[PDB]
RNA sequence: CCGGGUGUUACAGCCCCGCCCCGGCAGCAGCAGCUCGCCGAAUCCCGGGGCCGAGGGAGCGAGACCUGUGUCGCCGCGCUCUCCCCCCU
RNA sequence: CACGGCGCGUCGCGGCGCGCGCGAGCGAGCGCACGGGGUCGGCGGCGAUGUCGGCUACCCACCCGACCCGUCUUGAAACACGGACCAAGGAGU
RNA sequence: CCCAUACCCGGCCGUCGCUGGCAGUCGGCAGAGCGAGAAAGAGAGUGGCGCGGACGCUACGCCGCGACGAGUAGGAGGGCCGCUGCGGUGAGCCUUGAAGCCUAGGGCGCGG
RNA sequence: CGGGGUCCGGUGCGGAGAGCCCUUCGUCCCGGGAAACGGGGCGCGGCCGGA
């Protein structure tokens, strides 16, 4: 019993607390918190009753087996890895896809997903790309942004939604979600002059220009 | 539609004067000629692309005559923008002074 | 405007020297991001690139009233077995 | 502030130090991790007569390296000597 | 700024040292330890349900830590390297094909 | 028309190679800006231009 209180010290730096041992002994008020000192089931049968033993022994042991592994601590499954995002990437930023089938297409970025992939879309009405996922490494984040803080995207879309199944047919749910997102995205980009044509165009490298020199 | 990589020339292997180490290549990336300009290309993937005689399978397409040796940029070399690269297999010596595409998708911007 | 000469503050300035609270005020090995140093128990934070991941039965608690489990030792922490208050969903 | 009980407190210098008892040296759970050497409870493609894999080994190309062995000798690639090539025999019993 | 077989970190092979560790596989007849700064007893005593638990150990074996590795003349050790014959042994192989010889085939061993 | 004179402009080369040109998602409607002289044509027949 007892409601779980939050930690009494803000994290000063990772692994170091703001308050020392005595300050903690005071804040926790420990000066007044002193304390001092299955495998069988009976069943009826039509005889009598039988004590059936669940978890019965195997009917085959292999010729030989591998031993156990030593224990390690710092290794966690991909589900609960901490997700990182580049500073230059914020909702409403223009990205340049570098490796997909949509090579060098300028695309608006909306949301960071749960597994770290970026939920991205440039309204397919003009640059022909749907709601999609893209790894944050394989995109160039240019320094041009629109304001999409006042748009709502459905909460039902997620990595489970975008996960591949199994010919691929687009679903009516996909169509309606794309329409719902673009109906709010498009007027925002149409406010900025010469932005729809910019998104329609495709990025490329000509001779005499070098990425380390040019800024974006 | 356009070109999404940068030109480099496979100048030669990392070497002394009488010894050469074929597990590391030297690339001259076009347009960069100093150390304070090569930090952009560190860690970028590079590809040596060449044609052959037999057809080979390709990702997302029908088989063709093209083959690729992949690699990555490891560190700067010298003071004049030369770059050290490491490939999954040591490049053939016939590629000296030929084109290697350094791409951008291992991006940090 | 220039050249030559005289000279001692004039229609420019320079150097030294008693004091005026070492006169006073910043500031200070200065992001006036190069005017000249040695450092850090008087030092910490964040980030990027490259190579590698060898080893494989570490035990925990259960108590002769039980026989489970495979997140374990050292180390650093947080919460509860006290009671209140504040804020956001 | 790696301070935290009550006492008998001289176990004591004037309280702090610092001793003797307090069922007598047994409070428990959960959780996070810069903690006695990596894991994913993360994914993507291409596959039947043209494609996948085969270090080495067959042939060829390229860059770097690279003088013919045995022997005597201070010193051998030597303008020092033995040696066209191959098979069998051949010398501390 | 460039690089040696030098130095630092890591993997692997071997040698040497610790004259290191393991007979404790002590199981419903049992209780799973002897890594823990401090020479020595998880000391013995007498009075006030479910029947269950991986591998091991050719001890000439297995396992763990460190350091090191040039070599002529020469010395020593190990060869499950090789050739021929003899005593044993393989209820061995073989005319449903031995020996020998050839091979752009598949492999093992640092090497023989 | 070319070569000289004066004069006027630039001169760390803005008539700059630290530069210039072309710039490619495509198609469909209507409007504005430029053009009506323009665009495209082994679609054309000639005339010059070159050692
Ligand atoms: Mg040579
Ligand atoms: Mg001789
Ligand atoms: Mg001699
Ligand atoms: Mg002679
Ligand atoms: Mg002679
Ligand atoms: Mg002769
Ligand atoms: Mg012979
Ligand atoms: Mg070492
Ligand atoms: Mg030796
Ligand atoms: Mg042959």
């Amino acid at each position: 019993k007892g409601k779980p209180h939050c930690s009494r010290n803000p994290v000063l730096v990772r692994g170091i607390g703001r308050y020392s041992r005595s300050a903690m002994y005071s804040r926790k008020a420990l000066y007044k918190r002193k304390y001092a000192a299955l495998a069988t089931v009976t069943k009826p049968v039509g005889g009598g009753t039988r004590v059936v033993k669940l978890r019965k022994m195997p009917r085959y042991y292999p010729t030989e087996d591998v031993p156990r592994k030593l224990l390690s601590h710092g290794k966690k499954p991909f589900s609960q890895h901490v997700r990182k995002l580049r500073a230059s990437i914020t909702p409403g930023t223009i990205l340049i896809i570098l490796t997909g089938r949509h090579r060098g297409k300028r695309v608006v970025f909306l949301k960071q997903l749960s597994s770290g992939l970026l939920l991205v879309t440039g309204p397919l009405s003009l640059n022909r790309v749907p709601l999609r996922r893209t790894h944050q490494k394989f995109v160039i984040a240019t320094s041009t942004k629109i304001d999409i803080s006042g748009v709502k995207i459905p909460k039902h879309l997620t990595d489970a939604y975008f996960k591949k199944k199994k010919k691929y047919e687009i679903t009516e749910q996909r169509k309606v979600d794309q329409k719902a997102v673009d109906s709010q995205i498009l007027p925002k980009i149409k406010a900025v002059p010469q932005l729809q044509g910019y998104l329609r165009s495709v990025f490329a490298l000509t001779n005499g220009v070098y990425p380390h020199k040019l800024v974006f | 539609s356009g070109r999404l990589w940068c030109k480099a020339i496979f100048a030669g292997y990392k070497r002394g004067l009488r010894n050469q180490r074929e597990h590391t290549a030297l690339l001259k990336i076009e347009g960069v000629y100093a150390r304070d300009e090569t930090e952009f290309y560190l860690g970028k993937r590079c590809a040596y692309v060449y044609k052959a005689k037999n057809n080979t399978v390709t990702p997302g397409g029908k088989p063709n005559k093209t083959r690729v040796i992949w690699g990555k940029v490891t560190r700067a070399h010298g003071n004049s923008g030369m770059v050290r690269a490491k490939f999954r297999s040591n490049l053939p010596a016939k590629a000296i002074g030929h084109r290697i595409r350094v791409m951008l998708y291992p991006s940090r911007i």
